[PDB]
């Protein structure tokens, strides 16, 4: 803690952090709905598939 | 003084970074996602059993090709599965028994483990020889393996309780990175599909982004209350989940450099060992220390579905790269698998 | 019956149980007469370095034991020619100048004491102690000597061990008789006492007591003292097992025989001499020396018996008045008075002159009172008759001085000092030690006491096995045909090993700790001990039956307790489990339940506080 060059490094990362380009939530949220949406027919859990295509039956 | 400065300012910074974030906090996902339906009945169920490990199981991971994957247990074996046929392809007798993690390649040329050797040893499969060797014996950690995962075939993504993480060239041994930031033992990480960024979680409670190629940490996220214990990638790489011993997992996406969303229920009192969303990244698994693993709606935060088939602690899962499939390993000596 | 090795995976336990006591140095194996037998044949046989150094070792063996110098001039020469000149023109001679020049240095002078080559002797050791040792320690010549020790250190001794034959001697507290271990054939002796009499006249002491001296005196093969090689009991007996001597005692023979000339009588001194210097080396006085107490073997030759009242001086002085009335000195019989070697050169005085006058000298007209013999020897040299030889007449002087301050053989050199009375001018004394003076005779050819738990716990440390005698006893009759009947049968197993193909080891290439068969409970209903191959690893115990690998184990983290209890009366493991479960293991000897024990107590230790310190591994709390 009492080292001086730790105290920088942790301040310099805080600032890489600090400024990076956020995005509204709201979109960030849509994105997500939109990949889910865009890719839920190719999701075997999220819609239970035919025996005939799944593996794990026969 | 500059210490009592620096202090300050990281402490502002801090301040900044949650202002930042609030700036983004126009809407949350359950606000977005409040129209999209349900997504109903998921009822899966055990279609294999693997057995065969003499002990608990600490964590497993799928080949590529969706059908094979390692499991490493306290019998201090990996064990490479046919999952199709419960064949055991490999058993491989590691050289310490305190194996914790392990990670099967993209070309499935190789498998990876470790624990608390503090060593990722790379595992060959196919020689000319036809011969299950040690190929690499990865040193450089001051503390557990607590998770690996290649990138190809040469090199690999370490985590370790040394609270650091790192990546090494296999052909020649070297540990060509190293990431720091973390206060606690690091338990988890997961690549992004592009493998340029992987992510960590750790007992610091805090889950951190990280860009392969240049070695630094993009990003952190907490709100967790405790340790970090699993984490994975939303499958199109700007979000990630955790899961921790606070009985929650979350769901942090990158772009907004924020949690969207809390998976908890009061119900669930126990911690979470292992995450991993389905393809769509619709669903989000998560195994406990309860002995279940809930299936969620990433998307709602509804619990949607209960993997109940095993007698002690979940203790890692995966779902496979064709999305067919989801194992679960246990503390009770065996994986299951499920869809 | 006969004594059966472990298989060579004993060397798993007892390598480490050795290790854990410090016994695997060259210097504790080297110094076991198995522990050389095997090193030799591994030098001599398996490695082109070491042959010539025992080879060397062995010849200045033999050279020590050559009795005429005009054979020492011969050998010496020998020895020098082959195992120095030689090998220092070529350059192969690695010994200090020192060594060397005093060897060469006598040869020239002809002088060859028996210790000529004793500087090579420290040398050539230090030659085998490291890299010469350490592969003897890798090969199976080590494995061989865990397999012997294995043996020796699970020696329970019964009376069934033993094939009682005659009586051969009676006392106060039981019988003597003569006995065949039956494992190796070897002849002993076996003196019981029944507790039961012991309690009654109260010698719970003097058993006790003749024990502890036996252990004291019985190493050293000392071929004038009756010495022990085991000692074990029953709940009822003691049993010490002892030189067998069948000739009888000095005080029947005396009876027999009548009275000896002077020459008769200075061969029984001869021996008995030596057999005191060997207890006085050992800080043991006999005390009770008497002719009843002088055993004569087949031969006639004789060894001192009975250590009952024998006593050790190592440290404090006895002072009180024990031996038999005649024969005890004044510093004993005056109480108060402490004392040590001193007084058997007295008795020796005492039972010297009754052997050449038919009664002790502190007895004149057939006296039968203890107190009138006593008072004449505080103080009145004897009357030493008409026909004894001045040479004789001094001896027993310097012997019966009553004055411990001037008194032969206590003048700071003990038996040195009498082996140079005039008396024995005429002795070699190496011929005595070798037992090759003609020995002048040839022998011929109730109570409703109860047994408590304090009575028994008086001899809770009698049982014992002495190391040296049981090696030598092996050494001399099996060692050798048990070994080949061993190496056979490991050898064929070797085989039945390499066409099954279980050729690779299951115990290698990992964190293996150790392992061994132990044998455990299989059904919780029936109760019967299954013996399995146990292999423990830092975080588990795992085991197996032949052919198939482990397919079951415990954790160390399971393991709360590591106890031992008794089932059916047989020392046993209880391992207590985190369910409330429990788990039991009987092993096959005593070194493998103090290491099992050990090894698993370490291990559980270890694992838990390891895992408390792995949030994926430890345990989190639940409700
Ligand atoms: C040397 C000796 C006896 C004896 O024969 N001992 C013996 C020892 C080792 C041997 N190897 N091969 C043969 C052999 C024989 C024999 C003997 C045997 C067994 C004994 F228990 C004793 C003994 O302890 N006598 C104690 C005397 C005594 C006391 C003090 C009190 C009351 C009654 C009595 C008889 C004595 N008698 C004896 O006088 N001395
Ligand atoms: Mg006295």
């Amino acid at each position: 803690t009492a080292s001086i060059a730790q105290a920088r490094k942790l301040v310099e990362q805080l600032k890489m952090e600090a400024n990076i380009d956020r995005i509204k939530v709201s979109k960030a949220a849509a994105d997500l709905m939109a990949y889910c949406e865009a890719h839920a027919k190719e999701d075997p859990l999220l819609t239970p598939v035919p025996a005939s295509e799944n593996p794990f039956r026969e | 003084s500059e210490l009592d400065q620096l202090r300050q300012e990281a402490e502002q910074l801090k301040n900044q970074i949650r202002d930042a974030r609030k700036a983004c906090a126009d809407a949350t996902l359950s606000q977005i996602t409040n129209n999209i339906d349900p997504v109903g009945r998921i009822q899966m169920r055990t279609r294999r059993t693997l057995r065969g490990h003499l002990a608990k199981i600490y964590a497993m991971h799928w080949g590529t090709d969706s059908r094979l994957l390692v499991s490493a247990s306290q019998d201090g074996k990996l064990i490479i599965w046919d999952s199709y046929t419960t064949n055991k392809v490999h058993a491989i007798p590691l050289r310490s028994s305190w194996v914790m993690t392990c990670a099967y390649a993209p070309s499935g040329n190789y498998v990876a483990c470790g624990g608390l050797d503090n060593i990722c040893s790379i595992y060959n499969l196919k020689t000319r020889e036809g011969n299950v060797r040690v190929s690499r014996e990865l040193a450089g950690h001051t503390g557990y393996l607590s998770c690996c995962r290649f990138l190809d075939d040469n090199q690999i993504v370490t985590s370790s309780g040394d609270t650091t993480c790192a990546l090494w060239d296999i052909e020649t041994g070297q540990q060509t990175t190293t990431f720091t930031g973390h206060t606690g033992d690091v338990m988890s990480l997961s690549l992004a599909p592009d493998t340029r960024l992987f992510v960590s979680g750790a007992c610091d409670a805090s889950a951190k982004l990280w860009d392969v190629r240049e070695g630094m940490c993009r990003q952190t996220f907490t709100g967790h209350e405790s340790d970090i214990n699993a984490i994975c990638f939303f499958p199109n790489g700007n979000a990630f989940a955790t899961g921790s011993d606070d009985a929650t997992c979350r769901l942090f996406d990158l772009r907004a450099d924020q949690e969207l969303m809390t998976y908890s229920h009061d119900n669930i009192i126990c911690g979470i060992t292992s995450v991993s969303f389905s393809k769509s990244g619709r669903l989000l698994l998560a195994g406990y220390d309860d002995f279940n693993c809930n299936v969620w709606d990433a998307l709602k935060a509804d619990r949607a579905g209960v993997l109940a088939g095993h007698d002690n602690r979940v203790s890692c899962l995966g779902v496979t790269d064709d999305g067919m499939a989801v194992a679960t390993g246990s503390w009770d000596s065996f994986l299951k698998i499920w869809n | 019956k006969k004594i059966l090795l472990p298989e060579p995976s004993i060397r798993s336990v007892m390598q480490k149980y050795l290790e854990d006591r410090g016994e695997v140095t060259f210097e504790k194996i080297f110094s076991q007469k198995l522990g050389y037998l095997l090193f030799r044949d591994f030098c001599l046989k398996h490695l082109e370095e070491a042959k010539p150094l025992v080879e060397f070792y062995e010849e200045i063996k033999k050279y020590e034991k050559l009795e005429t110098e005009e054979e020492r001039l011969v050998c010496s020469r020998e020895i020098f020619d082959t195992y120095i000149m030689k090998e220092l023109l070529a350059c192969s001679h690695p010994f200090s100048k020192s060594a060397i020049e005093h060897v060469q240095g006598h040869l020239v002078k002809k002088q060859v004491p028996p210790d000529l080559f004793q500087p090579y002797i420290e040398e050539i050791c230090q030659n085998l102690r490291g890299d010469v040792f350490q592969k003897f320690i890798e090969s199976d010549k080590f494995t061989r000597f865990c397999q012997w020790k294995n043996v020796e250190l699970n020696i329970h001794l019964t009376m069934n061990d033993f094939s009682v034959h005659r009586i051969i001697g009676r006392g106060g507290f039981g019988e003597v008789y003569g006995c065949r271990k039956a494992d190796t054939g070897k002849m002993y002796a076996m003196k019981c006492l029944d507790k039961k009499r012991i309690k009654m006249k109260q010698g719970e002491t003097l058993a006790l007591n003749e024990r502890i001296m036996l252990s004291l005196v019985s190493t050293g093969d000392c071929p004038f003292i009756v010495c022990m090689s085991y000692a074990f009991h029953t709940p009822d007996k003691l049993s010490f097992i002892l030189d067998l001597m069948n000739g009888g005692d000095l005080h029947y023979h005396l009876s027999q025989h009548g009275v000896f000339s002077e020459a008769d009588m200075r061969f029984y001194a001869a021996e008995i001499i030596l057999g005191l210097e060997h207890m006085h080396n050992r800080f043991v006085v006999y005390r009770d020396l008497k002719p009843a107490n002088i055993l004569l073997d087949e031969h006639g030759h004789v060894r001192i018996s009975d250590l009952g009242l024998a006593c050790d001086f190592s440290k404090k002085k006895p002072h009180a008045s024990v031996g038999t009335h005649g024969y005890m000195a004044p510093e004993v019989l005056q109480k108060g008075v402490a004392y040590d070697s001193s007084a058997d050169w007295f008795s020796l005085g005492c039972m010297l002159f009754k052997l050449l006058r038919g009664h002790s000298p502190f007895r004149q007209h057939k006296t039968k009172d203890k107190h009138e013999i006593d008072r004449m020897t505080l103080t009145m040299a004897v009357e030493l008759p008409d026909s004894f030889s001045p040479e004789l007449r001094s001896l027993l002087e310097g012997l019966l001085q009553r004055d411990v301050n001037r008194r032969l053989g206590c003048l700071g050199r003990g038996a040195q000092e009498v082996k140079e009375s005039p008396f024995f001018r005429s002795l070699d004394w190496q011929m005595v030690f070798l037992q090759k003076y003609p020995p002048p005779l040839i022998p011929p050819r109730t109570k409703g006491i109860k047994l408590l738990d304090s009575d028994q716990e008086l001899y809770r440390n009698f049982p014992l096995t002495i190391s040296e005698r049981w090696q030598q006893e092996v050494a001399e009759t099996v060692f050798d045909t048990i070994n080949a009947e061993t190496d056979r049968l490991e050898a064929r197993k070797k085989t039945k090993n390499k066409q099954l193909g279980h050729e690779e080891d299951y115990a290698l290439g990992k964190d293996c700790i150790m392992h061994g068969y132990m044998s455990k409970m299989g059904n919780p209903f029936l109760t019967q001990w299954q013996r399995r191959y146990f292999y423990l690893f830092p975080n588990r115990l795992e085991w197996r039956g032949e052919g198939e690998a482990p397919q079951s184990l415990l954790t160390m983290e399971e393991i709360q307790s590591v106890e031992e209890t008794q089932i059916k009366e047989r020392k046993c493991l209880l391992l207590k489990i985190r369910g409330g479960k429990q788990f039991v293991l009987q092993c096959d000897s005593d070194p493998e339940l103090v290491q099992w024990k050990k090894e698993l107590r370490d291990a559980y230790r270890e694992a838990q506080q390891l895992v408390q310190r792995v949030p994926k591994m430890k345990n989190k709390p639940r409700s």
